[PDB]
């Protein structure tokens, strides 16, 4: 199982078979010949399977990191806080790339499921790729490849110094 | 460079001060590797006169690593002594002398400026 609401998905409308010819067609035989044949042996082993692993159970758990303070907060040429620093932000880094990750099967999602009239049903998932998009490259884009966490703060310190000479310069 | 150290009580090899110094144990790695370098040279005082390389002569070899840890063990407690005693000046002289080494201020990075230069 997984989670309904970080990987939506719109209800399901079928449609009730009503034919009109009275040919038999051989779909619903050879559904009927899977059922019998494939469906309840598989599903016999997996009840089997099921049932030795109830007798035995155990956890994993999910690791949790606390906050520590960021490289805002750290001395000049202090390696025991910007070490902190840098490892919290590369496990931000590849948090954010995930979410990214998340938002695309989204929209691949939508896509494909919405058939021939995707291009109406699924603005919603477009404009949110369109916005993390935006966010990533504003926020990881033009680093190199020896990225850090400095290079990024100073990339972020480059990019409020423009919008305040801009803001400025339209007042 | 520490010469006029070495000016009032020359041609010491261990002065009055070395004694204050923990001396290096008998297990240490560079005792280890001296020996070894005398377990090569027995080794190879055998091979060059055609013996047995690894029977002729047991105490030759044994000889040889006792005399090598010996001097190693005696060079390692000068070394130490003289590493002791550059520090000891380094500090003596940060200490007496505080206009010269002036503490810095550690600003942190969001105040300090660094400039960014994109990889594109
Ligand atoms: C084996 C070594 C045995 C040494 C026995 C003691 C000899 C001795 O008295 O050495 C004194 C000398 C340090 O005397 P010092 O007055 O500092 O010399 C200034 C040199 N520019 O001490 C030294 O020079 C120690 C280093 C000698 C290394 C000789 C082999 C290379």
């Amino acid at each position: 199982s997984w989670d309904k609401d970080v990987y939506p998905e719109p209800p399901r409308r079928t449609p009730a078979p009503s034919p009109q010819t009275s040919l038999p067609n051989p779909i619903t035989y050879l559904t009927k010949a899977f059922d019998l044949l494939v469906d309840r042996p598989v599903t016999l082993v997996r009840e089997f399977i099921e049932r030795q692993h109830a007798k035995n159970k155990y956890y994993y758990y999910h690791r949790e990191f606390r906050r520590v303070p960021d490289i805002t907060e750290c001395h000049e040429k202090d390696v025991l806080c910007m070490f902190e620093a840098e490892m919290q932000w590369k496990r931000d880094y590849k948090v954010d790339q995930e979410i990214v990750n998340i938002i695309q099967e989204r929209l691949k999602a939508c896509q494909q499921r919405e058939g021939e009239s995707h291009r109406q049903n699924c603005a919603k998932e477009l404009q949110q790729f369109t916005q993390v998009v935006k966010a990533y490259q504003d926020r990881y884009h033009d680093l190199g490849a020896h990225y850090s966490a400095r290079k990024c703060l100073a990339k972020q310190k480059q990019r409020m110094l423009a919008e305040r000479k801009a803001t400025k310069e339209a007042a | 460079m520490m010469t006029g150290r070495q000016a009032r009580a020359p041609l010491q090899f261990l002065p009055d001060e070395a004694r204050s110094l923990p001396p290096p144990k008998l297990t240490d790695p560079r005792l280890a590797y001296i020996g070894f370098l005398g377990y090569c040279s027995g080794l190879i005082d055998n091979a060059i006169r055609r013996r047995p390389v690894l029977s002729a002569g047991l105490h030759r070899q044994f000889l040889y690593i006792t005399s090598f840890v010996f001097v190693g063990y005696y060079l390692l407690k000068r070394q130490d002594y003289m590493y002791a005693v550059r520090d000891h000046d380094m500090f003596s002289y940060i200490k007496s002398h505080p206009e010269d080494f002036p503490e810095k201020d550690k600003k942190t990075y969001r105040e300090v400026f660094e400039e960014f230069h994109p990889v594109r």
